[PDB]
């Protein structure tokens, strides 16, 4: 009774793809071909946060738009004061291999995950001034690739065991576990409403997961290479994925399609980080070719370059108000571009 | 987080005393220590200040080289050496914690305190409207504070602090800078400042509001104190 | 402004601590323990001492070595291997005595795949062969033969430069060096492969790593100064 | 011949300035080149560039009309700073050789031993010990310590600021400025050659089982020796001899020393793929 | 076996993904452009702005 199951699975998959094809009638590029402003944007650095020991893999902006967190290869979290290029905190990690860090929206906690299979929760604002590990999140059998904060006590994680997982900081237990990936999942993009989130995997198929119901609402194929990064559009209906095939794939959760692809002949390296502006007008993408090309989501093309890094651009983030964009690379330097 | 203070007592004029402030239950290695003393019948006063790594050390204008301040991180202790104790050098000394990372809560926690009985310009003027007023419960209470300069720094940080310490006990912290309320105190408190005149507003009142308030600035560093408004029930 | 100057002083203290651990990190050579599950890697870390990542530490002649073993991983796709680029060398640990698919072929495939990995271009492998004893009670005993399903190993004999230090038996040495050059083919086909022979437990193994590292960086410097 | 010497000497000065300025701006700007050995190379480039923009033009004029037209106080100032910067360049060469040694003899302890602190110590030593000795030899009248009539006769030989040296002072400046750093470089680099040859032979024998060192060492030692050794040997044999040496030969030996200052950027910066790649990225 | 169970689970998951809303793609593009242009007037501190508008002030 397995052959019939495969038959039904592929039948419904192809009827899904036919439903998508019927739903899709026109592309987004030709919709917006009429207008073409902000064709060339200039954002000089003016801010370079130096002090990280080793290669930086992840960073996250604070909701206050002034405070930042970044993780380094040696196992060091640095809380930065972005406005004045200051170190706010220095957290030495138990595991010397971290590949994701996140900053709580409330500003009290920092999530930290890597090869240790754990997303460690550090409390920035304890009764004492010492950042302390308020809660280790264990239960993943693969390397933890991205754990973003849902709430002050509720968090979402993405690990190397093809399984994303919701967790409660109060109990530390994996709540409403959900897996739908065949290849391991490397990044998740959280919606502003904190009720949905989209995660990308080596399967080259993004998955939209509902927080409350806790199982896959929607799947998005379309990437010719491994997915490395994902950001969710501020409007709440779209999201962009950065990948090893040098293509930024912008899908929409509505209508189950790909809105656009952002690629060029010059770029052949992988895309390691992706973020959107405050209005989502610019798609800022990190590349393995020492460069952070600023693409224009609306203009269907690259509008600007954030070059100035001496190694692989591994992480970048646009602050909540969109005032500036931080960008971490492997040269141990994280530079803010305004 | 506990602070235990030791030393003080009857001292002959011109004497030297080693006041101690030990930290128990927490580590002060990243904490700046401020030696704010309480006058027995007047407002609080600051004399000395040491940084977390002892990089920057400041003293009051009245006591610049007379006092000596040291911190021992391995022992988690603060030592205050005082020489040539005059009859005026009597106060209710307190050791104050203050960490200065962005968004922190300066002057959040105060020690138990010690008493010390002794035998016989550029400084900003920090003034409050009144000193005492009878207050009925429930109705909103407004306290006015004034400074001889504009506390709104170019970065936008108006360095003002309220403490509202009850008589004969460790001062607390109510609000720091602008419209920033410590999670320990109730949300009923609020602060409003035009830039030179400032107002502390209290929506509702209970038994905890009884006591004297205090107003501090931090733009420059003389740490001038206000007169102190007393609320009695 | 004193709050902001204190922001700077806290920044300076943090940067001083960061410089201290910068010196610590510079004075340390990171290693990546690698191998299969049936191998003796765990035994080795015990001699080193005497979640997902195991941060084993050991010091030899005032040289620190962080040998990192991946305990709980998917073992289907090695994407985290990109995170190891600064490692001095990656420890490849394989059980030589596979008896009579067979795990020698799987180990060879893993070694070839991790040799041809571009994330490890400037990375030298120091390969360890364990189960010298378990090979001894198999090849010398003769209960299981290698010629049963290997067409090769019959036209191959001990090389003239082979050094049989244990001297247990010519057959044992022949099989062991067949394993050695079977592994080294891939490496011979910027980086080096250092084959070593050992049993499950050995103190000299730790010293071996040091010696291997003392070559790698040296050459890495020789190539850096156009000396090699 | 005057015009030919002027043209060649202009070429020397311009090459020194362009090479040293290129090295300075490359090391100071790129964060990919902020390594301690690159700090040694940058200090070398600064020393040689200051040499080019201070001591070589007035010495150029002196070699041009075979006389000094700049004053006696400026004469002593030049001579002292010309000794200071030449000895500083040689000391930088010796310390770069030492750094390259510790990268090969102790590769497992290279980045720990040769941190920024030790390299800054080497830079300060190279900028200070030659300074103190040169100024003590020139201004404090330690140049000769005696033979004042012989000093005057040496002045009367050309009248254009030709430095005089006693036998003891000559041997002292041979040992400090040249022989100690030169022998350190020679022994260090012979050991480096032996090690590199042994690890080249090992690789070759492994490769034939499956079936650069000479160039670099020869370049470094050949340039350093052919540019300094004749100058120092002649300059120390003249006090031992009756000072029977052509002034033109002496002057071209000074110009050799300046020629080592010229090639110093090209041996330690432009000879290596990393710095060449950084320069290509700049260009 | 586990293979039949996982195949059935995948079939159920994707078939209940089938009955999901699919708005017109042009409508989604129009909504995206409307969101972009509505916040384009503000688009805090990304358009050509004076140096005093920057809180970095460098
Ligand atoms: O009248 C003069 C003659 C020669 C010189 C220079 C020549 N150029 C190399 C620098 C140098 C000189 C002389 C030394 O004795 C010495 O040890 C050094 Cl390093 C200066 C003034």
């Amino acid at each position: 009774e397995l052959d019939q199951l495969r038959q039904e699975a592929e039948q419904l998959k192809n009827q899904i793809r036919d439903a998508r094809k019927a739903c899709a009638d026109a592309t987004l590029s030709q919709i917006t071909n009429n207008i073409d402003p902000v064709g060339r944007i200039q954002m000089r650095t003016r801010r370079t946060l130096r002090g990280h020991l080793a290669k930086i893999y992840a960073m996250h902006w604070g909701t206050d738009s002034r405070l930042l967190v970044s993780a380094s290869q040696d196992g060091k979290l640095i809380i930065w004061d972005s406005y004045t290029t200051n170190k706010v905190h220095a957290i030495p990690l138990r595991s010397s291999w971290v590949m994701t860090c996140a900053y709580a929206p409330s500003g009290n906690y920092v999530a930290c995950g890597g090869l240790d299979n754990i997303c460690s929760i550090y409390n920035l604002k304890t009764r004492e001034g010492n950042v302390r590990v308020s809660r280790e999140l264990a239960g993943h059998t693969g390397y933890l690739s991205c754990c973003r904060f849902l709430d002050d006590n509720q968090i979402v994680t993405s690990s190397g065991d093809t399984t994303c997982a919701l967790w409660d900081i109060e109990t530390g237990q994996q709540t409403t576990t959900f897996t739908g990936h065949t290849g391991d999942v490397m990044s998740l993009s959280l919606a502003p409403d904190t009720r949905l989130f989209v995660s990308g995997a080596c399967d080259a198929s993004a998955k939209l997961w509902d927080v409350r119901e806790g199982m896959c609402r929607q799947t998005f194929t379309g990437h010719e290479s491994d997915i490395n990064a994902i950001c969710f559009f501020p409007n709440g209906n779209a999201f962009a994925t950065g990948s090893d095939d040098a293509t930024c794939r912008l899908f929409d959760l509505r209508a189950d399609q790909e809105l656009m692809t952002y690629s060029h002949d010059n770029i052949i390296c992988g895309i390691t980080s992706v973020s959107f502006s405050k209005s989502g007008r610019l798609l800022l993408a990190g590349y393995d070719d020492f460069n952070c090309n600023v693409w224009d989501a609306l203009k269907a093309d690259r509008a600007g370059v954030l070059a100035g890094h001496d190694n692989r651009v591994s992480c970048l983030g646009v602050t909540d108000d969109g005032m500036a964009v931080a960008t971490g690379s492997w040269d141990s330097f994280l530079k803010i571009w305004n | 987080v506990q602070l235990v203070e030791s030393g003080g007592g009857l001292v002959q004029p011109g004497g030297s005393r080693k006041l101690s402030c030990s930290a128990s239950g927490f580590a002060f290695s990243s904490f700046g220590m401020h030696w704010v003393r309480q006058a027995p019948e007047k407002g609080l006063e600051w004399v000395a200040y040491i940084s977390s790594g002892s990089g920057t050390i400041y003293y009051a204008d009245t006591v610049k080289g007379r006092f000596t301040i040291s911190r021992d991180d391995p022992k988690n202790t603060l030592f205050l050496q005082m020489t040539s104790l005059r009859s005026e050098d009597t106060a209710m000394y307190y050791c104050v914690r203050s960490i200065y990372y962005y968004g922190s809560s300066p002057f959040d926690f105060w020690g138990q305190g010690t008493t010390l009985t002794v035998s016989s310009s550029s400084d900003i003027v920090m003034t409050q409207a009144t000193s005492s007023v009878p207050v009925t419960p429930g109705e909103s209470v407004s306290i006015s504070c004034r400074s001889s300069k504009s506390l709104l720094h170019s970065n936008g940080n108006t360095y003002l602090y309220w403490f509202l310490q009850r008589p004969g006990q460790s001062p607390q912290l109510l609000i720091y800078r602008m419209s920033n309320l410590a999670s320990g105190v109730p949300d009923r408190f609020s602060g409003s400042g035009s830039g030179t005149a400032f107002t502390l507003t209290i929506s509702r009142l209970e038994a905890e509001d009884v006591g004297v308030y205090y107003c501090m600035q931090h733009l420059e560093y003389p740490l001038t104190f206000g007169a102190g408004t007393k609320l009695e029930l | 402004r004193n709050e902001e100057k204190a922001q700077r002083e806290a920044n300076k203290k943090i940067e001083k601590q960061l410089q201290k651990d910068k010196q610590v990190y510079r004075a340390t050579h990171r290693l990546l323990l690698l191998g299969a599950g049936e191998s003796g890697k765990n035994t080795i870390v015990k001699q080193m001492r005497i979640s997902g990542i195991f941060e084993t530490k050991f010091q030899v002649d005032k040289v620190n070595f962080h040998m990192f073993d991946v305990g709980a991983q998917r073992d289907e796709r090695r994407k985290w291997i990109q995170c190891f680029n600064d490692v001095t060398a990656i420890i490849f640990v394989v059980a030589s005595s596979s008896y009579n698919t067979n795990r020698l072929q799987a180990a060879l495939k893993l070694f070839d795949s991790i040799w041809n990995n571009k994330w490890l271009r400037d990375t030298s492998v120091i390969l360890f062969l364990n189960k010298q004893d378990l090979l001894a009670e198999k090849v010398l005993a003769g209960k299981s033969k290698i010629e049963d399903y290997f067409p090769e190993f019959a036209r191959y004999t001990t090389p003239e430069d082979a050094t049989p230090e244990p001297g247990e038996d010519p057959r044992v040495t022949r099989a062991k060096y067949f394993i050695r050059d079977e592994f080294l083919r891939i490496s011979t086909a910027r980086h080096y492969c250092y084959p070593h022979f050992t049993c499950s437990v050995d103190t000299e193994n730790i010293r071996r790593v040091f010696n291997d590292c003392r070559d790698i960086i040296q050459r890495m410097h020789l190539r850096q100064y156009e000396l090699l | 011949v005057r015009a030919s010497l002027y043209s060649l000497m202009v070429l020397i000065i311009l090459t020194t300035l362009v090479g040293n300025l290129i090295v300075i701006v490359s090391i100071s700007h790129f964060k990919q080149l902020h390594t301690p050995t690159n700090w040694l190379i940058h200090s070398m480039a600064t020393v040689d560039f200051l040499l080019g923009c201070l001591v070589m033009p007035y010495s150029m004029v002196r070699s041009a009309e075979h006389c000094w037209y700049f004053g006696e106080v400026f004469c002593k100032i030049h001579t002292s700073t010309d000794i200071m910067l030449s000895s500083a360049s040689i000391f930088h060469l010796s310390f770069i050789s030492i750094d390259r040694y510790y990268a090969v003899c102790d590769p497992l302890r290279y980045k720990a031993k040769m941190n920024i602190l030790v390299i800054c110590v080497m830079i300060f030593i190279s900028w200070s010990v030659p300074a103190v000795f040169a100024f003590g030899m020139i201004f404090l009248e330690l140049n000769f310590k005696g033979a004042e009539e012989i000093y005057y006769k040496h002045v009367h030989c050309r009248g254009g600021c030709s430095v005089f040296f006693s036998k003891i002072s000559g041997v002292l400046t041979f040992m400090t400025s040249f022989y100690i750093p030169g022998s350190i470089m020679l022994c260090v680099y012979y050991r480096i050659y032996l090690i590199a040859k042994e690890q080249a032979r090992l690789i070759s024998d492994a490769n034939q089982k499956l079936q650069k060192a000479v160039k670099t060492l020869g370049i470094v030692m050949g340039v350093f020796l052919i540019c300094w050794c004749p100058f120092f040997i002649c300059t120390v044999m003249d006090p031992f001899l009756h000072y029977i040496i052509p002034p033109t030969l002496n002057d071209v030996l000074i110009w050799f020393g300046y020629l080592n200052s010229t090639f110093n950027p090209m041996v330690y910066a432009f000879f290596y793929p990393w710095f060449r790649k950084a320069l290509k990225m700049m260009l | 076996t586990a293979s039949i169970a996982q195949a059935r689970k995948l079939v159920e998951q994707l078939k209940m993904e089938a009955n999901i809303d699919r708005i017109k793609v042009s409508k989604a593009a129009a909504d995206l452009m409307a969101y972009c242009e509505a916040h384009a007037k503000e688009d805090p501190l990304l358009t050509p702005v004076p140096a005093s508008e920057n809180p970095f002030r460098e």
